[PDB]
């Protein structure tokens, strides 16, 4: 019944030294029933990454909407949108449905192409921004992720170290959540290279 | 309902209106709400008439039995019996009772027992739906050690105002005077108290 | 309408070593958004080298502990001062809990001690009496924050040995009391940060063959 | 309606849909075809609330047929599935949503690949090798998880489908009156008249 | 199961170096009506304990009687009733806590919040809380109802932890309590200006102060406040 | 949340804690609750966080356009009037509870605003879950003719009361001082009494600990030439 | 949960998962959902964990008392009936308990399904819990009476795996039991995480899943 | 449970009862015998709420078997039916009633007549030539009204019963997994193993 | 809330307490409930603060616009604008307003507008939760053509009693005097009025 927990799923993002990481599980379900193990929840518009948890129809719908809006932004501005700007766009777009909201928990991740500064942000379903320095969490295992991230995280981690930290935070949180898991993906993001890694995890 | 009990120099006076309603219909316009539980211990009843009649009847029974064994009971003792009934059966009762009596030792005493079954000893007490409208008047005009005539006027004026504003209150004003001299019943009709 | 239950917050944590056991809990007591006490002990030495904590609704938790302590007393009277083993205590507590199957003790209970072979033991319960022996367990408000961390750092879950790439797991080496206390302090420090009902103080009870020892550590008071 | 199944094999997509229609306590029909051809190489099966299912399917059918005539070109199964999803996602926030779940089986003539899309009434789309709606998956997915290969023939796909229906017929309380099976491949859409 | 009718509001208390202080106003409210203005909600038990009660007054009067009967019963066949075997604050509290938890377990609670303040035989300070649910806790400062939200913050600035208790004098503690009662009068709609205060000291014993008033109140600044935004006159 | 507003001699000061929560969980440990409507008009909000932001940015936008239209500096009564009429129209469905403070050519001002559209005036105010803890401090120590330094102290002490005693409030103290004839000074993290202690252990993993199935380069660049 | 049990030529197989849930939160990864009532009697658990543990351990008390009074082991039929009678006393009081009583007695191997409604059913194959539908799918298509002990153990193991994979409230590990006329035999704890990848490779199943 | 039918012919009573048992969404058993022999010439079929049915039937069975032993005499079907009715009429005003509907088929050896009694959970008893419980009668009574004669043979009774089951299998939404048929006559009770 | 408006020889006086509650918490103890809609037309507000502020703001707007076009409006005209708002939006409002003003022609006038949106012209009016307790006192002590000092004492004594019994009422007593002489604001603190 609760739209934010019908399909299940989780997203987590972390900052490091001159890098950011964002990761998600691959499960899509109908409550107890597992339907897909290939439902990726992370999208990118240029070099800005967006992870979305919650109701799958709204996840799909919002991706298509922000693809729409960022493609027009780029045609008019003659440049790719930056994370700080995209974050405001997400917040604006969600609040315009204040009394009929998308049931989602979005997470922005990326590096400013000009300043080189790593950036992450989170929102509630209605657009309130959470601009944290350390990490952002979202999904049905958000409590589990908060506990893992708060204990495992330390600032100024290198890309290959940050990978291990975010992977372990996600994996162990997902293994304590019935509605998350069935595979996982981690994006490691640097100023001019992005690596994508599929994790091996228990399939129950 | 508008009921009150007031202590004064020579003892205590109970006062009440005479209206009983079933919604907006006046089922009885000459009700006697001043009820006797002992020779010189009377009570004013408010709330469910069934509940308050049942209680006062049980109290009257207890005090009659007390008297047979231990002699004349105190006003405090009577209030304790009311309380014990109102408190232990608070889930199934809707009763707001004022207890008033005269001793030669303790003189005039007034106890009020609201819904929950708590007891409060006071110089004077007011209760019933019409009491709300005279809290200010009674507080401003009450004095300790008034004369009988002063106290009768105080109750008459007070209940006159309660009747004037409360639709659930009305009819005649009944009063019972409790002194060493005995027990005096009084009555005051609309044409008397309305023009005050 | 009268609600007979309440939530006094708090969080508890039990870890079993090879020849020891720990039972920890924060000392904060709360209702809604207010603090009742910054130091209200939650973990108790119940006798016979057994420690216990009933976390959730403090009134029910205090009643259960009080009843079990009493059960230990009567076990000595009735059975010639025989020592109540940890497995026997656990089974006894199941029956105390299920006596109220239709008006439950609203608590998550954990006990810790040593088994009859001298090895560390932790037993965990649900509010109605289902119990089982475990190596690691967090209970209470921040249980969902802490348990995954313990799966990772105590049982080395999702951890593999470098170079093999997921073919060979991390071996399950036992933990010392010094290493366990670090995980406990870090668990509660992390829970204090992200959970509003956790903080103020941390009290740890360590159980060895030598007896029951206490350690206290301050936590953030916000 | 009740049960709709779908499986994508090597060179085709197979859709199986129940034949029963019930009003009150009476089964009014035991030969109902819960499907519409959207285009020569795209078939959509459907299940949900009474009336809404057919109305929605026919509305989609009309829109795709309109596109085909306008452009003299068949839309890809992916394009059709995205169009259908948007209509359902649009519908769920309407005054009265259309309570319809669909499977879209199509053969992409450009890529020479069969494609199966599962879409529920909320507008939740997923591409799958095999799919179902409602309670159908609870009984059948364990068999499909076990037996399914991507290089299966159409005949092997039908045999695995028979096993799924047999399991449904054994463990489901409801009598769905068998299934109509249709195959979607490079040559188009055809019905298996004996099943 | 019931609902409270005539109620008493906050009871506040704190420990200091040689004892405890407890205070509560003299009002008995009937919903929004400030019905009864002479209600004592601090009830001494012997010369070493004071029980402060908030919530339903009829249930308070019942508890008041249980305590009076407890003293009577303790004196029965007890030559040391005014000495070694006198009632201790810890005995009185545990009795009440037992009663409260039993009544909630029968779904017929005493609709109260109680603070038992006193000094034990060994001179130790006793301060413990119990309510209608049977929930119990102890702290250097304790307060019921609104006092929990407004008084505790002020009293915790004086005694923030256990180690601040020996550093706190009776003059400082009383001053903090009296200030807290003023703040409650400013901000609690079911409070009164008149209140009672009790000090239980291990040296000077039980001091019970009646008919205290909130004084030194700030109202003058109200004259300058005009309208709700744009109004100037 | 704990927020306060305090007037003094030549202006007004507001302050807030820095904890944001989703239930009993702390989402952000260093949230910024002090918002800007105009350069010398700042507000702070409790309740639904998205509503307090949205309504603040909306009125701030309209205030800026108004200021440009009239060639005048914005007034606090204008922000107040625009906010309450907006909130009243939505009948409390926009859960914005704000303390609004600022200086303008008329003088210094301090208002509170509730979600249904009611406004209040005061020399000292408090809002949020920690409002009672803060107000106890304000009622104890506030006086007429406060100085700038006394008012900042009173304001931050009131916020601290909320931090320590209210579970919905915590972490740090933000302050903004608006003095007449001066630029407003925003003091982000004016106080930092809740620093996390050093952890007993480092949880940095050995490289290779996590099992991996597939690696791939993600193309974020546009389509290339040649 | 997912549990199953079935009779066959060489006795009865019993297989269960080990997960426990409190909403979406996985409260336990490794719970024993089998009770060893006696050397020839087993009991599976599904539903309220507390109810399952209390009543099945109370059954074991009552089954033990039967042996003392009669000098003979209780039958599977009688044991299942005692349990169903317990359920009938707390009829409508809110218990939640689904169990299979597995064993070997004089009539040969015995299997009974019992639930909180007091239902008592004899049969060759049963499966209970949130993931029983997934287990039935594998069982029905692969079950025979002529199964070897090795193949039968694998079937029950593979059937739980199917459920653990699809059902969100089933998983953790698999506990296997084989009941013979010399008593039950425990065939170990099998982690689903490791078992899944192993079965995927060796069997070729779960082709859709990537590994 | 679901469907129980009964028909009284010339010299016997025939009871047909479904084989299905369902918990949740799964059919746990397809061979369940929803009947108990109360005495050598009296059979009772039953249908209602889970658990209550068997408990009630076995409780009745025990009471009749106790009577048989005590008196060394078989009670008439009429006497048994009256006993059962009273127990249900007693039950309906209890704290928790037994939600069970029954058919009692018996051969009266004294009168040399078959007898069929229909009793619902309220204690509503009626003697009938043919009967059913729940929705079963909605489908079958029209056929029975048409084809039934009182001088029918047992074989003709079975043929008419087959027609009733075929109609149920066609028009009922639920799959009840066929029926177990039992015949009650002068020689006692026997089961028709092929139906 | 305790509010009242009283006519007298030289004009009219509005009076009010200063307490605003959110349940039992006093959100504001120095509220100004006496609000100006025109130079010498003021109102006392009771009910939803949001609703009554929104209304009085709209009324102030209408009377400012009236004045620009047609000159100084009457007190009756102001009451009509209040009424029209309170009556037509009665389903979505909870407002109990007392309107009071001074003309040189009509002198001091008082109109009360309770929940439904009816209008009643009176010599004096009382409203708010605390008014119930002083119906009797005010009826007994009110006279027509009182002096300014008599009228101030009447309001002070009346609101003193309302504050004394009503928990939703309290703080300071604010008053606004409307005469030909101008507009005088008054304030009376607890230490003054509590000892009456
Ligand atoms: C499936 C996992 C879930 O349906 C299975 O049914 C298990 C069966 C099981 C049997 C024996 C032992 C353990 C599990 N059921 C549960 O896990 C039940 C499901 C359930 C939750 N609420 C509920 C259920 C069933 C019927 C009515 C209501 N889950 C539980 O019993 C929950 C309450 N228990 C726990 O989360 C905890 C357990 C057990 C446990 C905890 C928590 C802590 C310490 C020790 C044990
Ligand atoms: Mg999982
Ligand atoms: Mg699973
Ligand atoms: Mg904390
Ligand atoms: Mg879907
Ligand atoms: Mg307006
Ligand atoms: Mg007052």
């Amino acid at each position: 019944s609760d739209p934010s927990s019908i399909n299940g799923g989780i997203v987590v993002a972390m900052t490091g030294k001159d890098c950011v990481a964002i990761a998600c599980d691959l499960r899509l379900g109908s409550q107890s029933l597992g339907v897909s193990n290939k439902f990726e929840k992370i999208f990118h518009y240029g070099h800005v990454f967006l992870g979305i948890t919650g109701l799958a129809t709204d996840v799909t719908t919002l991706n298509e909407m922000f693809r729409y809006k960022t493609n027009l932004y780029k045609l008019k501005e003659e440049r790719a949108i930056e994370p700080e700007t995209f974050t405001q766009l997400v917040s604006s777009s969600l609040y315009e449905r204040r009394f009929g909201p998308y049931f989602v928990g979005p997470v922005v991740a990326g590096i400013n192409s000009k300043s080189g500064k790593p950036f992450i942000a989170g929102f509630d379903l209605i657009g309130c921004i959470d601009e944290a320095k350390d990490f952002i969490v979202s999904g049905t295992a958000s409590d589990q992720l908060f506990g893992m991230c708060e204990s495992l995280y330390e600032p100024n981690l290198e890309p290959e170290d940050l990978f291990e930290t975010i992977s372990q935070a996600l994996l162990n949180a997902a293994d304590r959540d019935a509605l998350s898991g069935w595979g996982a993906v981690v994006y490691i993001i640097k100023k001019d290279e992005v690596v994508k890694r599929y994790l091996k995890m228990r399939q129950d | 309902t508008s009921i009150m009990a007031v202590t004064f120099k020579d003892g205590v006076i109970l006062g009440a209106d005479s209206r009983t309603t079933t919604g907006a219909y006046i089922a009885n316009r000459v009700t006697d709400k001043l009820t006797r539980v002992h020779d010189k211990i009377w009570c004013c009843r408010s709330g469910s008439a069934a509940d308050t009649q049942a209680i006062a009847d049980i109290v009257q029974y207890h005090l009659e039995l007390y008297t047979s064994q231990y002699g004349t009971p105190s006003t405090e003792t009577a209030a304790s019996v009311f309380k014990e009934l109102c408190y232990e059966n608070k889930d199934n009762l809707t009763a707001g009772i004022i207890v008033a009596g005269y001793d030669d030792k303790n003189k005039g005493e007034v106890y009020t027992i609201p819904l929950g079954g708590s007891v409060h000893k006071l110089p004077y007490a007011i209760a019933g739906s019409g009491s709300t409208f005279i809290y200010g008047y009674c507080d401003k005009n009450f004095r300790e050690n008034m004369s009988k005539e002063e106290t009768v006027d105080f109750i008459k004026h007070s209940l006159s105002q309660a009747i004037k504003w409360d639709g659930s209150s009305g009819g005649v004003i009944r009063m019972v005077v409790l002194t060493a001299a005995g027990v005096e019943r009084l009555i005051f009709y609309p044409d008397e108290y309305e023009q005050l | 309408q009268f609600n007979p239950y309440g939530d006094n917050g708090g969080t508890i944590l039990g870890i079993a070593g090879e020849d020891f056991a720990v039972l920890a809990g924060d000392t904060r007591n709360i209702t809604d958004y207010s603090i009742n006490s910054r130091y209200e002990p939650k973990v108790f030495d119940c006798g016979d080298n057994i420690v216990m904590s009933a976390n959730g609704f403090a009134a029910d938790g205090d009643a259960l502990v009080k009843r079990f302590k009493n059960s230990v007393k009567w076990y000595h009277f009735d059975h010639n001062d025989k020592k109540l083993s940890i497995n026997s205590a656990a089974r006894n507590i199941q029956h105390l809990l299920y006596s109220r199957r239709f008006f439950p003790y609203y608590v998550y209970n954990i006990i810790a001690g040593l088994d009859e072979d001298g090895k560390g033991a932790v037993y965990s319960f649900d509010p109605v009496g289902s119990y089982q022996r475990e190596q690691c367990r967090a209970g209470g408000a921040a249980a969902s924050l802490i348990m995954p961390f313990l799966d990772n750092q105590v049982n080395f879950k999702n951890q593999y040995e470098p170079g093999t790439n997921g073919k060979v797991k991390k071996p399950l080496k036992y933990l010392s009391v010094e290493e366990v206390i670090k995980l406990v302090r870090d668990s509660f420090t992390s829970a204090t940060e992200r959970h509003i009902q956790v903080g103020d103080g941390l009290e740890i009870l360590i159980v060895t063959k030598d007896g029951v020892r206490k350690e206290f550590y301050e936590l953030k008071r916000d | 309606m009740d049960i709709i199944l779908g499986i994508r094999v090597q060179d085709s997509v197979i859709l199986a849909s129940s034949k029963a229609v019930t009003r009150g306590i009476s089964v009014l029909k035991d030969s109902d075809d819960k499907t519409r051809q959207l285009s020569p190489h795209t078939l959509m099966s459907f299940a949900g609330e009474a009336g809404d299912t057919v109305q929605f399917a026919e509305y989609i059918q009309a829109n795709i047929q309109l596109y085909s005539i306008r452009e003299d070109y068949e839309l890809s199964p992916q394009a059709v599935s995205s169009f259908v999803r948007q209509e359902l996602a649009k519908s769920i926030r309407s005054r009265r949503p259309y309570q319809v779940n669909v499977l879209i089986g199509g053969y992409d003539k450009k890529k020479n690949k069969p494609e199966l899309y599962q879409i529920d009434y909320l507008g939740t789309k997923v591409e799958l090798p095999y799919g179902a709606h409602g309670y159908s998956g609870f009984y059948t997915f364990s068999l499909l998880d076990h037996h399914y290969r991507p290089d299966m023939t159409t005949e092997e796909g039908l045999d695995l489908l028979k096993l799924c229906v047999q399991e449904l017929e054994k463990r489901m309380p409801m009598d769905f009156k068998g299934v109509i099976v249709k195959i979607v491949d490079k040559d188009g859409i055809r019905q298996v008249d004996d099943f | 199961t019931q609902q409270p009718i005539v109620t008493g509001t906050s009871v506040i208390s704190m420990k200091y170096d040689n004892g405890v202080i407890i205070a509560a106003d003299n009002l008995g409210s009937y919903g929004s009506l400030l019905r009864f203005n002479g209600v004592e909600r601090l009830i001494p038990v012997g010369d070493n304990t004071v029980v402060g009660i908030s919530g339903d007054i009829s249930d308070m009067q019942h508890i008041e009687r249980l305590l009076k009967d407890l003293v009577t019963e303790n004196a029965y066949d007890n030559p040391l009733a005014d000495a070694e075997e006198a009632l201790e604050p810890s005995y009185i509290f545990e009795y009440l806590a037992t009663v409260m938890y039993q009544r909630r377990s029968k779904m017929n609670p005493l609709w109260n919040a109680i603070i038992v303040a006193g000094v034990q035989s060994n001179g130790d300070q006793f301060l413990r809380y119990v309510n209608l649910l049977g929930v119990t806790y102890s702290s250097p400062t304790l307060a019921t109802g609104f006092g929990a939200h407004m008084a505790n913050p002020l009293l915790r600035k004086v005694v923030d932890r256990e180690s601040d208790i020996p550093k706190t004098t009776v003059q400082v503690a009383e001053e903090a309590i009296v200030n807290a009662m003023r703040v409650l009068y400013y901000r609690d709609a079911r409070s009164s200006r008149n209140f009672s205060l009790a000090i239980i000291d291990k040296n000077t014993g039980l001091t019970f102060k009646k008919n205290l008033q909130v004084e030194n109140m700030k109202w003058d600044f109200a004259k300058d406040i005009k309208g709700y935004g744009t109004q100037k006159i | 949340t704990t927020i306060v507003g305090v007037k003094f001699n030549n202006g007004v000061v507001i302050a807030a804690d820095t904890r944001s929560t989703q239930g009993p969980i702390v989402a952000d440990k260093n949230c910024a609750k002090l918002h800007r409507i105009s350069p010398k008009i700042w507000c702070a909000g409790a309740g639904t966080a998205a509503d307090t932001e949205a309504v603040t940015q909306l009125i701030g936008s309209n205030i800026e356009l108004h200021s440009l239209y009239t060639s005048r500096e914005p007034r606090v009564v204008s922000a107040l009037q625009m906010l309450k009429q907006h909130l009243f129209k939505y009948q409390g469905h926009i859960g914005a509870y704000l303390i609004v403070a600022g200086v303008d050519p008329t003088g210094s001002h301090l208002f509170s605003i509730h979600a249904h559209g009611s406004t209040d005036v005061g020399y000292y105010l408090s809002l949020g879950s920690g409002s009672l803890a803060a107000m106890a401090v304000l009622e104890s120590h506030w006086k007429q003719d406060l100085t700038k330094e006394e008012a900042i102290k009173l304001a931050s002490d009131a916020i601290q009361a909320g931090i320590w005693n209210d579970l919905g409030s915590g972490s740090n103290v933000d302050v903004c001082v608006m003095e007449i004839g001066k630029d407003a000074e925003y003091l982000r993290n004016y106080l930092t009494p809740n620093v996390r202690e050093e952890k007993q252990k480092s949880y940095k993993f050995p490289r290779g600990t996590t099992a991996v199935l597939k690696e791939s380069i993600v193309n974020i660049c546009d389509i290339q030439e040649e | 949960t997912t549990t199953l049990a079935f009779k066959f030529q060489h006795g009865v197989i019993a297989a269960v998962d080990s997960r426990a849930s409190a909403g979406s939160y996985i409260s336990a990864l490794r719970m024993n959902k089998v009770i060893e009532i006696n050397p020839y009697l087993l009991g599976t658990m599904s539903g309220c964990a507390a109810d399952c543990q209390y009543w099945e351990r109370l059954l074991a008390k009552e089954c033990r008392l039967y042996y003392l009074r009669n000098g003979e082991r209780i039958s599977v039929s009688a044991a299942s009936k005692l349990l169903s009678n317990m359920m009938c006393q707390y009829r409508g009081m809110g218990l939640s308990m689904g169990s299979m009583i597995c064993g070997w007695d004089k009539k040969g191997p015995g299997l009974y399904y019992v639930d909180e409604h007091g239902t008592r059913l004899s049969g060759n194959m049963f499966s209970t819990g949130s993931g029983n539908t997934y287990a039935y799918g594998v069982l029905d298509s692969n079950y025979k009476w002529d199964l070897s002990v090795e193949d039968a153990l694998y079937l029950g193991k593979r059937s739980i795996l199917a459920a653990a994979h699809r059902d969100a409230y089933s998983g953790g590990s698999v506990n296997l039991y084989h009941v013979t006329e010399d008593g039950w035999i425990y065939h170990g704890n099998h982690d689903v995480g490791e078992l899944f990848w192993k079965v995927k490779e060796e069997e070729g199943s779960f082709n859709n899943v990537i590994g």
